[PDB]
């Protein structure tokens, strides 16, 4: 599966740089944006790797030196952890789960300080890990503005229109260390995932594997994230994780992965691959269709389950009473 | 058909504070 790079420069990566997991996978298609099969996959909301969009062509020259000189003097959210797992957590929800202690911490920081922290860790051989995750804004320097304007807006705007998506909400800049991992989760927006530097292994699971991936409660800070530790699955708590099957690919500079809304994805920076750089494109999903057709799709049932949990958390006046009432509803009645 | 439309509504939450 590793592609040979032009100029006889050899394989870009090697299977030894991939972490080992308990489940099988099959590859995501790698297609040209002009291939009608690629158009068919996006329309049916299925993942595809597009190899020739030129979506972030001007950003392919980006490295830490260029960015530090040009990305401005704004604050950048930088996560710090002692584990390779950078589990996302919503800070606004930690009040209702005050016995949850995240294993990664967020630190606001200037870009040059992030490069310095990176360098100091590299020097002292430390094992602290950093993952910069910052939405692009108007604090960026002029050259970054020019690069941003140089993205292939013609292509992605036509995608937005053809799929009826809502607004572009964010462009998340992602700069991670080799071996970094974002555990499995699904997002409530459409995503074009544009790789810039380094290589990222992406493992996706369709929405109909909800039963196998056990998301946290909606009111938990790790809402939308899987409870399963992919490194040591607890099959007694999560028995159906023994049935997961992933869609896998390794994206490199110039590749764009369509991560459809509600699709779970596990993403890791290749071992011994250096730093990785990515910019995503998050779009609001199309509205609920005019006429509902039955039976519902998996992602529609996910939307329903989320709304049930939201309603009960509100009606009961306390999110931690959601579980007890749900169990009362079902024990000896629906199970 | 409104109960269905109500429960089918989605947010826009992503892994970004
Ligand atoms: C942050 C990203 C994961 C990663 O690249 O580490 C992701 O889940 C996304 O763009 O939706
Ligand atoms: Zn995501």
């Amino acid at each position: 599966e590793p592609r040979e790079e032009a100029g006889a420069l050899g394989p870009a990566w090697d299977e030894s740089q991939l972490r080992s997991y308990s489940f099988p996978t099959r590859p995501i298609p790698r297609l040209s944006q002009s291939d009608p099969r690629a158009e068919e996959l996006i329309e049916n909301e299925e993942p595809v790797v597009l190899t020739d969009t030129n979506l972030v062509y001007p950003a392919l020259k980006w490295d830490l030196e260029y960015l530090q000189e040009n990305i401005g003097n704004g604050d950048f959210s930088v996560y710090s952890a002692s584990t390779h797992k950078f589990l996302y957590y919503d800070e606004k929800k930690m009040a209702n789960f005050q016995n949850f202690k995240p294993r990664s911490n967020r630190e606001e920081m200037k870009f040059h300080e992030f490069v310095e922290k990176l360098q100091d860790i590299q020097q002292r051989g430390g094992e602290e890990r950093l993952y910069l995750q910052q939405t692009l804004n108007d604090t960026v320097g002029r050259k970054i503005v020019m690069d941003f304007l140089g993205f292939n807006w013609n292509w992605i705007n036509k995608q937005q229109g053809k799929r009826g998506w809502g607004q572009l909400t964010s462009n998340l800049l992602l700069i991670g260390m080799e071996g970094n991992v974002t555990p499995a989760h699904y997002d409530e927006q459409q995503n074009f995932f544009a790789q810039i530097k380094g290589y990222k292994r992406c493992i996706l699971f369709p929405p109909d594997q909800f039963e196998c991936l056990y998301p946290y409660p909606v009111h938990h800070p790790c809402d939308r994230q899987s409870q399963v530790d992919f490194d040591n699955p607890d099959y007694e708590r999560f028995p159906n994780f023994q049935n997961v099957v992933g869609y896998e690919t390794v994206v490199g500079p110039g590749d764009v992965l369509y991560i459809p809304m509600y699709w779970w994805h596990h993403i890791e920076s290749l071992l011994n691959g250096g730093i990785t750089i990515t910019v995503n494109f998050w779009y609001k999903g199309a509205p609920t269709p005019k006429r509902i057709e039955y039976p519902l799709k998996a992602h529609q049932k996910v939307a329903i389950m989320r709304n049930i949990e939201k309603m009960l958390g509100e009606a009961l006046g306390n999110p931690q009473e959601v579980g007890p009432l749900l169990n009362t509803m079902i024990k000896g009645r629906y199970n | 058909l409104e109960v269905a439309e109500y429960l089918l509504q989605h947010g826009a939450d992503v892994n970004a504070q």
